[PDB]
RNA sequence: UAAGGUGAUAUGAACCGUUAUAACCGGCGAUUUCCGAAUGGGGAAACCCAGUGUGUUUCGACACACUAUCAUUAACUGAAUCCAUAGGUUAAUGAGGCGAACCGGGGGAACUGAAACAUCUAAGUACCCCGAGGAAAAGAAAUCAACCGAGAUUCCCCCAGUAGCGGCGAGCGAACGGGGAGCAGCCCAGAGCCUGAAUCAGUGUGUGUGUUAGUGGAAGCGUCUGGAAAGGCGCGCGAUACAGGGUGACAGCCCCGUACACAAAAAUGCACAUGCUGUGAGCUCGAUGAGUAGGGCGGGACACGUGGUAUCCUGUCUGAAUAUGGGGGGACCAUCCUCCAAGGCUAAAUACUCCUGACUGACCGAUAGUGAACCAGUACCGUGAGGGAAAGGCGAAAAGAAC
RNA sequence: CGAAGGUGUGCUGUGAGGCAUGCUGGAGGUAUCAGAAGUGCGAAUGCUGACAUAAGUAACGAUAAAGCGGGUGAAAAGCCCGCUCGCCGGAAGACCAAGGGUUCCUGUCCAACGUUAAUCGGGGCAGGGUGAGUCGACCCCUAAGGCGAGGCCGAAAGGCGUAGUCGAUGGGAAACAGGUUAAUAUUCCUGUACUUGGUGUUACUGCGAAGGGGGGACGGAGAAGGCUAUGUUGGCCGGGCG
RNA sequence: UACGGUGCUGAAGCAACAAAUGCCCUGCUUCCAGGAAAAGCCUCUAAGCAUCAGGUAACAUCAAAUCGUACCCCAAACCGA
């Protein structure tokens, strides 16, 4: 069967890459959390 | 013109390897490590004068790093004219 | 933005109450219209959204004083 | 700012060696020293190295009264000297 | 170290520098090649470049 | 400031230094890749693609700078359109983003309680957004009082769970007045006289104090058990230091210190003293903040739910008097009391802790205390926001076991 | 010259308990009288870690399929080699994209991993391997869409959108056959090519847009014809004579 | 010969028939549901440039960077612990 993860690099950085984070102040607001937390991986984008 | 200091920042070593020398020996080129930037013309001009060899073409390759912790290196493999290098 | 030229008034939050004080969140807003002004010393139309009150304003003091005040703050007309 | 330097014939305080007298060879870091043929680890065969030594468990040797000493840090000639407390011996 | 690359002039200081970059590039391909156990040059050349293009910035203004 | 070093790992290897230019620590510099406000244009972050100059060139090329947007200011030129403007262009100057709480605004719940629920409560709380500063806000009476008076705000203790408010239910809850902390007031709406006339910041100094390296410090041995003494035992000594921490068991005298006395090339802070710089005093006559006060309507805020509702605010519509004037004194009116709105500015006492240093706990001691003592926001999990561990201890010394 | 803790044993008190000292341990512990508690566990389908039980029970993942000989090793049903036998064959073969990320190739090893053993492995460890003007990306251009100077809006945050700027899944220039490595090949090598610019030189000349017009540049079905890949047969050539 | 494999030499190398769902063909025919866009490209000029610049042809020379290239890929390398 077909499971839900398919996997798209385009599509994850468009989704939930470092730009696409920056792009409107909540996305900022996520990374801002993030590095408040001190995540080692800020976001998706490799 | 590509000044001195850049050739002399653009090769770091001889690779080594079975590879390497049956290129030596057979195709008359020799195989280098470069720096990770370096750029076809720039190795071509850096063999020709730190080496006062001459130079038919320069083929360049990124080696991807391996899991330990290999930084990503450049190979070049320099095809000389008719000179002994080395 | 809703917001008057002259004055500066603005969408302000109220309550609407029922018969049995039910009370809703509501906004009262300002009678914006934009309306030309002549400028008599700049022979020109200037149009400025401004509330009813706005336009008695410039009936009292006179479009130059209230464009000298616009001016002044850095509105820009 | 020390008290204890290679150039020192010292003797030791503790340690199944009390009494003994040696040279201090090296000077290691954390505070211990490498003393002459005091702490000679015996392991198998023959001769082994020493190990190394608290330098709180050796005293400057005075080698004039005898006896172990207590150093001190003075400024003779604008110049820092070490000089045994128990004499005020300049060393 | 330092003193007599500051009697030295701007033009002999460049001179100096390639002078050292040519040293690096030699002990380089000596360390690589496998001899060279002298393995303190390529610290003490790095250094000597430091200070000459350090010396060589500080006169230029 | 040094006889030792080259961060740890870490062995090694190669060395470097020994009064002085080894290392190390402080001040001041230089360099500082790419991404990221990211800003030369793009982009799927850490990449792709430039233009314009200025040089160089070995003619293949190469280097280095600049170039985002906005606001403001200036210059230039400049449409309909005639002047003009709108626009355009070019500089200069700022701003942008981030950061824990605190603080001021603009928005604004619900669960819940009322033993149901709709008024009410929760609660102007959570959250969202915007803006500042070391604090912010507020602040110099159109204030209270009561016929005596007090005298700007902020904070704390009272008043007082009082007076009230309240489906008069749940609940909510003041003042006046007193004790304190702290505590100076000013300026324009304007001209004369006077005329830097004290002045508050800016800077350059000079001095005194901090601060960012450091320096010296005061004194103990014998014997016994033990693997080791720091323990016991004997006899001493220092002490403005018997704070602590180590050291092979339990050390005032072994070491690091401790009390105490000192130090600063330089760079900073903080007081003063100056020099100067924008600035203004004093004086005398003026002036005294209008779509405002107030009202009608709808709301909101005051403890106060519209109630007999004062007072404040403003969405909407109106609309004065103006110092022989007006506001307030809990409907309202008279009276006599008090103050001057419709312009500002302002220290302190007050709040808070991302951080830094010291020091302390009838605080914890690895299922505890931080999620995390251990390379932890890690492994890992999720599509992503986000969730989220488990894991310390050989010995005094590796002497970590040749054969 | 033996602290707490642990494990025994004796004694004692109405109990919760206390006390003594064998052993282990190896460094702390505290009568007394006061004071403060994260002060006492068997249960909460409690929480965390350990370890039971069923039980050496089920199972060991397509019923395509195996059998010998030799090799190697400590050991071979499973590894290698050989010979057979079975199975797929529009796939269970080959080649890519997406995705992954070094799994690739070689040498060692056998702890763990692999549902068994393993000498083997996509496992561990070490060394190597990805060579381009022509293939792709980048790049020129655009679609859906996104973003968007100004702008028009909206308590704020923001929304929409013009010039523009991005964005392929689409349109824009060009290399093929042989040979090669343990692992790369339109990339290396060999042969034979081709494309696009710049720069000169020579000849001859109207060149020059953000503009105009062509072109790119297009549906579905169906029906031929002409072909080729490809096969089959003859011939040919090399071998055969069971 | 390492028994893996490597080197060396090399004959014929044609014809007929049958052929795709591939090519001609983005063609053709028909149909109604009426079937992207822009650049490269080609031509025309405008402002301008003017014995110039450009264009066009020949010929020579040079430049074509940077990055991906291993391996799996209907699967034991991806998505399903």
């Amino acid at each position: 069967m077909k499971r839900t993860f398919q996997p798209s690099v385009l599509k994850r950085n468009r989704s939930h890459g470092f730009r696409a984070r920056m792009a409107t102040k909540n996305g900022r607001q996520v990374l801002a959390r993030r590095r408040a937390k001190g995540r080692a991986r800020l976001t998706v984008s490799k | 013109m590509i000044r001195e200091e850049r050739l002399l920042k653009v090769l770091r070593a001889p690779h080594v390897s079975e590879k390497a020398s049956t290129a030596m020996e057979k195709s008359n080129t020799i195989v280098l490590k470069v720096a990770k930037d370096a750029t076809k013309a720039e190795i071509k001009a850096a063999v020709q004068k730190l080496f006062e060899v001459e130079v038919e073409v320069v083929n360049t390759l990124v080696v991807k790093g391996k899991v330990k912790r290999r930084s990503d290196w450049k190979k070049a493999y320099v095809t000389l004219k008719e000179g002994q290098n080395l | 933005s809703r917001v008057c030229q002259v004055t500066g008034k603005r969408p302000v939050t109220g309550n609407n109450r029922s018969h049995a004080l039910n009370a809703t969140k509501r906004r009262f807003l300002p009678n914006l219209h934009s309306h030309r002004f002549w400028v008599e010393s700049e022979k020109r139309f200037v149009t400025l959204r401004v509330s009813a009150k706005g336009m008695r304003v410039i009936d009292k003091k006179g479009i130059d004083t209230v464009l000298a005040e616009l001016r002044a703050r850095g509105e820009k007309y | 700012a020390a008290k204890i330097r290679r150039d020192d014939e010292v003797i030791v305080l503790t340690g199944k060696d009390k009494g003994k007298r040696g040279k201090v060879k090296n000077v290691l870091s954390s505070g211990k020293v490498i003393v002459e043929g005091i702490n000679l680890v015996k392991k198998h065969g023959i001769v082994e190295k020493e190990a190394a030594i608290q330098v709180s468990n050796v005293a400057i040797f005075n080698a004039a009264t005898g006896k172990a000493d207590r150093v001190g840090f003075r400024f003779e000639d604008g110049k820092k000297v070490r000089f045994f407390k128990s004499n005020s011996e300049t060393i | 170290k330092a003193k007599e690359l500051r009697e030295k002039s701007v033009e002999e200081l460049n001179t100096e520098l390639l002078n050292l970059l040519r040293e690096q590039f030699n002990l380089r391909m000596q360390a690589a090649s496998g001899q060279l156990q002298q393995s303190h040059l390529l610290k003490q050349v790095r250094r000597d470049v430091a200070r000459v293009k350090t010396l060589l910035n500080e006169k230029a203004g």
